[PDB]
């Protein structure tokens, strides 16, 4: 009977050393924020989107299985304080602390925000988005140590692009996590 | 059982001036960062001020910078708020939260519907 | 209205904790303080089991305390037979998101859970030799934390939307609910009877619930933060419970109040399992730190550590006969300690 | 012209010990069935190899130079063969695991998503042994045959080639780093890195074979060829880059680190 | 009546679980410390067990 | 015949 166990772990070895190279030339991403899976490729590469919107309001049990994804996609449109906030405890979380965010922007003033007086880049329309966008960097810039960055975006139109821009944003993830192991960056 | 029990408002002039508190008991006062929320009669919870575990670190929402002043004792285990030149806006029920775990750096969940380290609240009208 | 429901509730709980008080004639500390110590308990890995791609949520023994269940968030359940690390079984799941697992008390079936919000059963034996599904149970609107067998027809859930419930397996239908928590039920743990079970939540309590006319009996609150695990005691009468405030706490049931704390100043991060050895006289803890700790649950010392993972460790469980420990961890490693 | 014996063999026990704690740090943690660490192991079982045949050819001369003697000419001969046929397998599997490391370092920074694609386990392993065996060919072939001749030029123009391939990949590397880092700042570490791996390389490989260049160009000429004159402690550079290679290379990594 | 049901609930909830029978400290701890006591010979984890008999040498 | 450390060490 051992033979016969034998040929039973051989048979399940076999098939989870193929299962493997499956999962590992596969790059998972969470879409929180606003807009189940969805399998894309683009460029002869496999992506694997997520979107949680089933549960709860209490996001503290759940996010901490999604700490080894590649990306997570935060979409953002006083509801800037609330994705403000949002955006302040992922980024400081123990478990998402490696993780990098890809940020859109989807939106495309002084009575919420005091220090837009201030704040120097019609140009006026450029300037809120600039200020938007330094809020968010501002906070992405200041805890990082390195190991996970921000890269915002602006959208709004039928978003013909907005496919590529991942795809660009993921290349560099892995680029910078490479360099930085080679103690090259 | 953690309790928090939030006393002090009731109704002012435009430009007047309160002191919310808030007692705290049921756990370690020192190990947590601590919050004030707030929710407008007709709209959600909206988050006003935090200060971190010793007094270090403040933040304010933009509307009641300048205005509002948040401190904390940690040997008397309270909380406080100091609301001064009022505006007829900041009407509302004021809570008192709680970050969910000690010694942590994020607020998770803390202007949920049903959070469960958050007191009962106190009406403010101006 | 309103008001005067509140100072009833503020009277009825201050009545309840004064009969509780009235109650603490000595203390757990005092009685067994003439008790020997237990010594040093020294644990080596016997096994290791590497199989899975991604970190580990979930284990469960066998109830013939050889062969183990474990589950994967790469979207994968393997079944190990401990003695030999032999696998025996590998089953892929429709959903890559499993949070838990549980093996049936007589062998023939396994559960699964997770962010799906369902749980589903897998028929181990199959007439043509192949694991298929086997029933789908979909009534919860949250994600589902812990699942436990009754037998081989009933099974008890806690999900992520503050409730439990039983199930008919055969039916798929839901027999009762259980509805008196305000935050995600995260464990729950069978009486050895099984006519009673805990279950511990993220409003820092836990309750003590009666299957057969499905209400609440008694309600615990000595931790501050979310509790993660939760075991009973051999005899049933009594239940330990980990939270976030890196403090293990011990319950009884006829004393209806907390006995014992397990904790140290060294020690600040949050417990993820908890189980008992099988006299009750060890309590085994998992940590954040990486490694779980082995307390003297009569005196409150700690008697040894058990460090050999290289992530936080997310399960543990002890053998019915007592004869070995299976710890997971993050790090996708199951090992064995004896 | 002559150094002692004792510095073969304190060299050899230290690369030895090194290589086998590198080697124990991989066929034993997690660190398995990925193709970054498989070249780490063809590196450490390469620097073994030129410090273990080095150690034995020398304490063969210390055995036998002046008394005790076992033959009188064959044996000696038929020994030596092997030994330098040895030293030579282990030289050429050193520089092609050298070169292979920065061709795989290259592949996973400058394509990052079709990578795990294009080097799988198996393309891994196939081109370890295919580089074993056609360098332990060559090692044979350039000393069970005609070492007086033109294998010389050949064993030039290799380390040549590979000397140019590991610095254009590893300058192509530093430079795309940079990029990377201005865009970030706009919102050295690499410099060092780049040093010691090509300074070390450089200053431990080339003087073994400029002498083979001047033993062929200049033989009587004494414009700056009593050089070839070192020819033993060229020998010894060779064992100080195999007493270097796994603390530059695998001791860096932070798991293999933390593991010991 | 948004919030007057929860109260409701809660107060019944309140008022069943307000009566109750409780024993003494003592009892319970005392109970705990003899079943420990008496099931000390059959914890292997407790007594290590000879190599002889453990299925995981 | 005489041993060397290691071959071409001239030619
Ligand atoms: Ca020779």
């Amino acid at each position: 009977e051992e033979k016969a166990q034998r040929e039973a772990n051989k048979k399940i070895e076999k098939q989870l050393q193929k299962d493997k190279q499956v999962y590992r030339a596969t790059h998972r991403l969470l879409l929180l924020g606003a807009g189940f899976e969805t399998k894309f490729q683009v460029d002869k590469v496999n992506f694997h989107m997520f979107d949680v919107g089933g549960q709860r309001d209490e996001r503290r049990k759940w996010i901490q299985c999604f700490n080894d994804v590649t990306a997570i996609i935060f979409v953002v449109a006083n509801r800037l304080q609330e994705a403000l906030n949002l955006f302040k405890s992922i980024w400081n979380n123990r478990w998402l602390r490696t993780i990098s965010v890809i940020l859109f922007l989807n939106k495309q003033i002084e009575d919420y925000f005091p220090e837009f007086a201030r704040y120097t880049t019609d140009p006026r329309v450029t300037r809120a988005k600039y200020f938007i966008r330094d809020e968010f960097l501002r906070i992405s810039t200041a805890s990082g140590d390195g190991r996970h960055y921000c890269y915002p975006h602006f959208t709004c139109a039928v978003d013909t692009e907005n496919i590529r821009r991942v795809f660009n944003d993921c290349r560099d993830i892995i680029q910078r996590m490479h360099l930085r192991q080679y103690e090259l960056l | 059982q953690v309790q928090l029990q939030e006393s002090g408002g009731g109704l002012v002039q435009p430009g007047g001036s309160l002191r919310l508190s808030c007692a705290a008991s049921g756990f370690t006062f020192s190990n947590y960062k601590m919050n004030w929320v707030r929710q407008a009669p007709g709209k959600g919870l909206e988050w006003v001020s935090d200060i971190s575990q010793s007094g270090a670190s403040i933040s304010y929402t933009g509307s009641v910078k300048g205005r509002f002043t948040i401190s904390r004792d940690n040997a008397k285990n309270t909380l406080y708020l100091q609301m001064n030149s009022l505006k007829p806006e900041d009407t509302a029920v004021y809570y008192c939260a709680r970050c969910p775990a000690p010694f942590t750096r994020d607020c998770f969940d803390v202007t949920s519907t049903t959070y469960a380290y958050r007191g009962q609240g106190t009406q403010v009208t101006v | 209205e309103l008001d005067q429901l509140r100072q009833e509730a503020e009277q009825l709980k201050n009545q309840i904790r004064d009969a509780r008080k009235a109650c603490a004639d000595a203390t757990l500390s005092q009685i067994t303080n003439n008790i020997d110590p237990v010594g040093r308990i020294q644990m080596r890995t016997r096994r290791t089991l590497r199989g899975h791609l991604a970190k580990i949520y979930a284990m469960h023994w066998g109830t013939d305390s050889r062969l183990l269940v474990s589950a994967s968030q790469d979207g994968k359940l393997i079944i190990w037979d401990s003695y030999t690390t032999n696998k025996v079984h590998a089953i892929p799941l429709r959903s890559s998101w499993v949070m838990t697992c549980a093996y049936a008390p007589s062998g023939n079936y396994v559960a699964c859970g997770g962010l799906d919000n369902i749980c589903s059963i897998y028929n181990l034996k199959t007439r043509e030799g192949n694991v298929r599904v086997s029933r789908e149970l979909a009534g919860h609107t949250g994600y589902l934390s812990c699942c436990r067998f009754l037998d081989d027809n009933q099974i008890v859930t806690s999900s992520g939307d503050t409730t439990c419930a039983l199930w008919d397996i055969e039916t798929g239908q839901q027999t009762t609910t259980f509805t008196g928590h305000t935050g995600d039920v995260m464990s729950l743990s069978l009486a050895p009877d099984t006519r009673l079970f805990v279950s511990g939540a993220c409003d820092a309590s836990a309750k003590l619930w009666d299957v057969r006319e499905g209400m609440c009996r008694q309600t615990f609150t000595g931790h501050e933060s979310d509790i993660n695990a939760i075991c009973f005691f051999p005899n049933g009468n009594a239940f330990a419970t980990g939270s976030d405030d890196a403090t293990c706490r011990l319950f009884d049931l006829r004393a209806d109040q907390e006995l014992m704390t397990y904790s140290h100043d060294n020690i600040i991060c949050g417990i993820t399992s908890v189980s008992f050895s099988k006299s009750g006289r060890l309590l085994l803890a998992g940590y954040d730190d990486f490694n779980c700790n082995v307390w003297d649950a009569l005196k409150a010392d700690r008697a040894g550590v058990l460090a050999g993972h290289d992530n936080r460790v997310s399960c543990l469980g002890v053998t019915d006969d007592g004869m070995a420990v299976a710890t997971g961890s993050w790090d996708s490693f199951l090992k064995i300690w004896n | 012209v002559f150094i002692k014996p004792e510095v073969f063999l304190s060299l050899g026990i230290v690369s030895l010990l090194e290589n086998i704690l590198v080697i124990l740090a991989v066929v034993r943690n997690g660190n398995l069935h990925s193709p970054m660490y498989f070249f780490l192991c063809s590196l450490a079982v390469a620097d073994m190899l030129v410090s273990v045949s080095n150690a034995l050819e020398t304490i063969m001369i210390a055995i036998v130079h002046s008394d005790y003697l076992t033959f009188e000419d064959q044996f000696i001969q038929h020994m030596d063969n092997i030994f330098d046929s040895m030293i030579c397998i282990s030289l050429v599997a050193s520089i092609c695991n050298l070169l292979a490391i920065a061709v795989d370092r290259y592949v996973t920074i400058f394509y990052a998503l079709r990578y795990h694609s294009i080097m799988t386990v198996r393309k891994a392993l196939t081109l370890i042994v295919a580089i074993w065996v056609c360098c332990g060919v060559c090692g044979v072939v350039f000393i069970v045959y005609s070492e007086s001749k033109m294998v010389i030029v050949c064993l030039i123009t290799m380390f040549f080639a590979m000397m140019l391939l590991m610095g254009t990949l590893y300058v192509h590397m530093f430079l795309f780093a940079r990029l990377h880092v201005k865009r970030i700042a706009a919102l050295m570490k690499g410099a060092v890195t780049i040093t010691i791996l090509l300074g070390v390389f450089i200053f431990c490989w080339a003087p073994f074979f400029l002498h083979l260049v001047l033993i062929i160009t200049c033989p009587t000429n004494p414009y700056c060829i009593c050089y070839t004159a070192h020819f033993n402690t060229y020998l010894v550079l060779i064992m100080c880059n195999s007493v270097i290679d796994p603390l530059i290379y695998a001791f860096r990594s932070l798991e293999l680190r933390n593991t010991f | 009546t948004a919030s007057i049901a929860q109260a409701r609930k809660l107060v019944e909830q309140l008022k069943m679980e307000a009566n109750i029978d409780r024993i003494k400290v003592s009892k319970a701890a005392a109970d705990l410390m003899a079943y420990c006591e008496a099931h000390a010979k059959e914890d292997p984890l407790l007594t290590p067990v000879p190599a002889s008999e453990n299925p995981f040498r | 015949y005489v041993m060397g450390h290691f071959r071409w060490d001239r030619f």
